[PDB]
């Protein structure tokens, strides 16, 4: 069943647009959204997400990326 | 110095087709909040705590524990409905 | 200034699927994107200053059909 994974991205041209735009475009996501206190960190809810190729992907395009936290979706 | 009741509730998105976590949690450095976001109750997350990453447990009221390294704590609240 | 935007897509595909959430997922302005419905056949955006107007013509431009199922302030 689901993942819930927080990912910190640095976000300062539209690297903002491109994490969001990446981490969207990978296979299993459910939702991607803009969380914690300073709207800096991104929020992936789905199945059959690699956390690490994602990080590594992020890293490669947009700038500095850090899992924080992974969580299974409790269902009862 | 720590007052959950004087916390701002935290930015989220409750996914629609996953239950809906029931806490809300509080992270603090030396009392200082660093951030905030959800968790489910009687449940369990993996947590990135300044260095080191921690377990975390939740009960049935939203109480969390853990081994949170010096200086830092996550605190838990139900959020309003549950 | 706060939107919620509904579209539906057609999507016959993982790659036309991340496209579109691609696309959505890149304008400016969203906060969050979730595939919704029983069939993951829609395409949920919150945000605010987004245009459903250009939103629609790209994706028709790109992935494939779109039709506008939701607007809501």
């Amino acid at each position: 069943l689901k993942q819930k994974i927080v990912i910190k991205v640095a976000m300062e041209n539209n690297c903002r647009s491109k994490a969001m735009a990446l981490v969207a475009s990978t296979g299993g996501v459910d939702s991607v959204a803009l969380v914690g206190d300073l709207r800096d960190k991104i929020e992936v809810v789905g199945y059959g997400i690699d956390p690490i190729k994602l990080i590594s992907a992020l890293r490669k395009k947009v700038g500095d990326a850090e899992l924080l936290q992974v969580e299974q979706a409790k269902e009862d | 110095a720590i007052d959950l009741s004087r916390e701002r509730d935290p930015n989220f998105f409750d996914n629609a087709d996953i239950p809906v976590p029931e806490c809300f949690w509080f992270m603090f450095k030396n009392n200082v909040r660093q951030d905030a976001g959800t968790c489910y109750s009687s449940w369990k997350m993996d947590k990135k705590v300044g260095p080191n990453w921690v377990h975390i447990k939740s009960d049935d009221n939203c109480n969390l524990s853990g081994d949170f390294p010096p200086g830092w704590i996550v605190l838990g609240k139900k959020r309003p409905g549950f």
